[PDB]
């Protein structure tokens, strides 16, 4: 297992959809990278100016929407791609 | 010193020196780096003399079997050689590996006399080669 | 359903008008893209420096005027694209 | 010995893996620099704005995943290349 | 005799090493300029937001490892090069 530090969350990207709103199969740049994932591990919490920590709002087991950028980092663990990124990159939680 | 040749022939000459001296060539295309080199990848010799224009490697320490294999491979390459320039270069390489290289310098007082004597010496050289290979009548 | 995190708001921007100040139909770049929307989900609120959170000013149901920028993102949910963006991009509330 | 100041941590990255997911030997730019290390020294802790100091979450002996960048400085100590970097560059701790 | 203000430290850079890990002598751009020094004077302390001062961690007589950059400035005292740099530029102290 791998546990992140502070406000970092480990997520696993969902597979890209093949058929889009019907039987039309998309191949190439038409199918963009998925922006939804499964939360695997969560950090302890952010550090406030006072020094106290507060727990993250996102929990393990939820599906989240995130924006890919420079802050989101890819690491190869257990022969499977996972994403390590801060809670500021979590936009919303599905359901 | 700089490695002789230009291109593929440079690689061939480097491999010939490696086989003669008993060493290994450090190349990126084979998967080795200069930082990883050890004393085992270094060739050895007995005497090396370098001048303003020439370099001579004297009495390389290498096994004769590898040299024989290399010269046999170059002979096979010669057997499938078309142009005379390529054959001359290959035979020079075989001479460097196994035999020697001799140069005859023609001396004459003027330039027309020099040209005539040089032409006659070249004719004699060709005739002696032919007689050695096929006999005389 | 989708819920945002902290001070993010999901809006559904309105369609561009065709007839402008009469019957004149605008086609091409003349009809600029709409900068008004309907808020669908509202986040819990911004986290203060001390640690406390405060509720956001905009409630679900009203009309907002915003500015499109790099921080604003577009997401495709329920086969209908929505717009996710922070409250700092909200300028005013119509009515 | 060498001890860091404030929130800096000294790590020594692991040797790059050659055989990947089988016997295939990797040579060239494909074999990227390893982003995992073993922590050697840990600083006292970061200074807060109010004045007190808080200890780092990483202890000596852990294996960490770090993000290489301009913040990470490469320093050659006792004929052994080790990396001195702030704790903010440490992403997660393995196990 | 000069004393730095606030959180600044004056150091003298150690001489560059020429004989490297054996008999080989290094000359030219290969011998990078040294990144170790000797602290000569230490400022009173960094000024916090509230108003109180915090004494510096480095003490006179130590050997320090620093990162050369735009913040480190070179000036002449008693015809000898010394470096005026902030205490934040010191990475670690040797021994």
């Amino acid at each position: 297992n791998i546990r992140p530090l502070h406000d970092r969350v480990i997520v696993k990207r969902k597979e890209v959809e093949t058929k889009s709103a019907g039987g039309i199969v998309l191949t190439g740049s038409a199918a963009a990278k998925s922006t939804r994932g499964e939360v695997l591990a969560v950090g302890n919490g952010r550090i406030l100016e006072n020094g106290e920590v507060k727990p993250l709002d996102v929990k393990v087991g939820d599906i989240v929407i995130f924006n890919d950028g420079y802050g989101v980092k890819s690491e190869k663990i257990d022969n499977e791609e996972v994403l390590i990124m801060s809670e500021s990159d979590i936009l919303a939680i599905v359901e | 010193v700089k490695a002789p040749g230009f291109g593929d022939r440079r690689k061939a000459m480097l491999q010939d020196i490696a086989t003669l001296t008993g060493g290994t060539v450090i190349s990126e295309e084979i998967g080795m780096e200069l930082e990883k080199a050890t004393l085992e990848d270094l060739g050895q010799a007995k005497r090396v003399v370098i001048n303003k224009d020439t370099t001579t490697i004297i009495d390389g320490v290498g096994e004769e079997a590898a040299i024989q294999g290399r010269v046999a491979q170059i002979r096979q390459q010669i057997e499938e050689a078309t142009s005379d320039y390529d054959r001359e270069k290959l035979q020079e390489r075989v001479a460097k590996l196994a035999g020697g290289v001799a140069v005859i310098k023609v001396g004459a007082a003027t330039e027309v006399e020099m040209k005539e004597k040089k032409a006659r010496v070249e004719d004699a050289l060709h005739a002696t080669r032919a007689a050695v290979e096929e006999g005389v009548v």
